[PDB]
């Protein structure tokens, strides 16, 4: 169907592929145990 | 709903953002890199 | 009465821009042989620089409905607004697409614009809509109107590009106004008379001679100067001449008498003029004046002049015939007539006079669509050539 | 010519050619009182000429029945299907359509595709005349 | 057409016909959707009627 392929090359264009790679390709923070013997955990609504 | 959704989106190209102006936008990995150095910093971030 | 846009009637696209406080009236043109990239060129500055709307022109095809034309893809009629048109370009025959491709310049998502030699593919038709608010859909579409031009492909705007610092044609989500103006309608005009844009030769007397510049010997300075030429010299690019109109709108209307021209030389590129020592002499479009450049033809070379007449915005009158018509060659302000020296293949200098020769009137030939396009294809192929050897020498 | 093919769009047909029907008067509601030369009928002749190819079809179709009629009042078609009942064979109706030689092959093969038929490969000539040729009549009037 | 008494004039005549040619636009365009289809459903017949 032309409009849905149309539609598909619309979003190709206004979303790149390398953004979408280069967005997985960053990783986030590990929750360390500490010296006293506590997990220190990032923010849930702060951060990746 | 779709086709119509997308459609108007595409007609309003401000609704994507910053990073999606097409003009003069870092991308959205930029974007995301630089939220992500916002996340760190505690003046940018918060309310301060 | 009121004029409306119809299918195979020639027009041109039409934007205005906003530089520096100040609105300045750019054509769309783009040229068939060698790139397809559409460019803009100044008509503002008509009186400086010579327009060159020969590559601007534009002819509408078919006006099909939005879903009939779906059908035609799955698978004179008056315009009318929410439908799909087919501009093909007059000069190259190629027909104006949304190339699909970017020059990465301001905007990632902008496709260029340029020309495709096929009709298949949604890029080639190009869905019209009201700018105007009066207008709505399924209204008839005025001569004189705004219109904004969505890609059916794409579905992108045609828009022009102000953040580079030279304006671009470009398919954008944002909009701009697109002015149509009718350069002439294919089936009012008639055969045999003169109309603007044509390319003619200028064939003097009983003994044939066409008003021609030397042969290529590639020198501009003997390029330049002009002369009364006979022989096998009717047959060339060299003596073919292609007539501009100053008044943009309506361009291909009948030419009638002592109306102002610019005689342009297809091959050289460049137009013909007056220096202020009354002789002629071929000389740039950048610094061509109004003045200068613009002639005038008139039915006898009887002196006294029609004056100030009006100037129909429509086919006109067909007076001047070719072949059958007698012309004289006049300058629009000094009234000078264009007249050979008497100097004694025949290498007869054409020099301007006061009151000039009894023997001053000239014959018209419309020259060949093949002829024409190949001269121009010889122009725009030795410039390109030219700039190749001068990067090369440096 | 898409709902006369079909058996089940003889209602549909029928009120559009009632629409016909109004769209003519309202057209000769136009013209009532009008001078020689008028400005009314220059227009009307214009519409006309732009709308030339949709007129020449309309008036083929409606041509057809009025044929139609025609020749099944000639005595040739009796010849042909002798019996009372009438319900000819689609065999002899084409032959028939050729013996009329007013009836190029192509309206023979609209008004065959057209027909409606039984299991028997037959037709009715009464029901096929009473489904078109009468509506035709009263709207070809007023277009005449 | 012509309210010769009020200060303001409204043209039923011509909302009427401006009426009649929205109706045939989308009667033009519902014919062209069942352009392509062999045959026209029920619920298209009764919108036809």
């Amino acid at each position: 169907k032309g409009e849905a392929i149309r539609i598909r090359s619309i979003l190709r264009s206004l979303i790149p592929l390398g953004d979408l790679v280069g967005v997985i390709s960053i990783a986030f923070q590990m929750p360390t145990i500490a010296k006293d013997g506590n997990v220190v955990e990032p923010d849930m609504s702060a951060g990746f | 709903n779709a086709n119509v959704v997308v459609r108007l989106l595409i007609r309003r190209p401000e609704c994507f953002g910053p990073a999606l102006r097409g003009e003069g936008g870092n991308g959205l990995l930029a974007a995301m890199e630089e939220a992500i150095k916002i996340a760190e910093d505690p003046s940018r971030d918060g309310p301060s | 009465e009121i004029q409306f846009l119809r299918t195979d009637d020639e027009v041109v696209l039409q934007c205005t821009a906003t530089i520096h406080k100040e609105q300045q009236k750019l054509c769309l043109a783009a040229e068939g042989f060698g790139n397809r990239l559409c460019f803009l060129e100044s008509t503002s500055n008509s009186k400086n620089v010579p327009p060159d709307l020969s590559i601007c022109t534009f002819v509408l095809e078919q006006s099909l409905s939005v879903r009939a034309l779906q059908e035609m893809l799955a698978n004179h009629r008056t315009l009318l607004y929410g439908h799909a048109i087919l501009l093909r370009h007059s000069y190259s025959g190629m027909y104006l697409c949304c190339l699909s491709t970017s020059r990465s310049s301001t905007d990632k998502l902008a496709f260029d614009v340029g020309l495709q030699e096929d009709t298949t593919g949604e890029a080639c038709w190009w869905t019209i809509h009201p700018a105007s608010k009066q207008r709505s859909e399924g209204e008839k579409v005025r001569v004189g109107d705004d219109l904004i031009l969505v890609s059916v492909s794409s579905e992108r705007y045609l828009h022009l590009s102000y953040g580079n610092g030279s304006l671009h044609v470009d398919a954008a989500f944002q909009q701009t106004l697109w002015s149509v103006a009718p350069i002439s309608s294919g089936s009012e005009a008639a055969q045999g008379y003169l109309i603007g844009g044509d390319v003619l030769r200028l064939l003097h007397g009983h003994m044939d001679e066409c008003l021609t510049v030397p042969s290529g010997e590639h020198g501009e300075e003997q390029r330049r100067t002009v002369h009364y030429e006979g022989g096998a010299v009717s047959v060339h690019a060299r003596s073919l001449w292609r007539l501009e109109t100053l008044r943009v709108a309506w361009s291909g209307s009948h030419i009638r008498w002592g109306q102002p021209f610019r005689l342009r030389h297809v091959t050289t590129g460049k137009y013909l003029s007056l220096m202020e020592d009354k002789n002629l002499l071929l000389m740039d479009k950048e610094k061509a004046d109004v003045k200068s450049t613009a002639f005038t033809f008139r039915s006898s070379k009887e002196k006294l002049d029609v004056g100030v007449r009006k100037e129909v915005d429509g086919m006109g009158t067909s007076e001047i015939k070719y072949g059958d018509s007698v012309c004289y060659i006049q300058h629009v302000d000094t009234g000078l007539w264009l007249t050979y020296q008497s100097v004694d293949s025949i290498q007869r200098k054409a020099i301007m006079h006061h009151e000039g020769h009894m023997d001053d009137g000239i014959s018209l030939s419309r020259s060949q669509h093949e002829e024409s396009r190949t001269a121009r294809v010889i122009w725009s192929t030795v410039f390109l050539f030219n700039r190749f050897i001068r990067g090369l020498d440096a | 010519m898409k709902l006369s093919q079909d058996s089940s769009q003889i209602e549909l047909l029928k009120e559009l050619m009632d629409l016909q029907k109004d769209m003519v008067v309202m057209l000769l509601s136009m013209l009532e009182g009008n001078v020689v030369n008028g400005t009314i009928g220059k227009q009307m002749v214009d519409m006309l000429v732009e709308s030339s190819n949709n007129v020449e079809m309309i008036l083929k179709f409606f041509d057809m029945f009025l044929k139609l009629k025609d020749l099944t009042s000639s005595d040739t078609f009796k010849e042909y299907d002798p019996d009372g009942k009438g319900v000819i064979s689609k065999r002899d109706f084409h032959k028939a359509m050729e013996s009329h030689k007013h009836y190029t092959q192509s309206e023979t093969e609209f008004l065959l595709s057209c027909a409606e038929t039984d299991e028997n490969e037959t037709l009715d000539y009464e029901e096929f005349v009473k489904r078109f040729h009468e509506p035709a009549k009263d709207i070809g009037f007023n277009v005449a | 057409r012509t309210q010769t008494g009020n200060n303001t004039t409204v043209n039923i005549i011509i909302s009427t016909v401006d009426y009649l040619l929205r109706v045939q636009e989308s009667i033009s365009d519902f014919y062209w959707y069942y352009s392509g289809k062999d045959v026209i459903d029920e619920q298209g017949q009764r919108n036809f009627s």
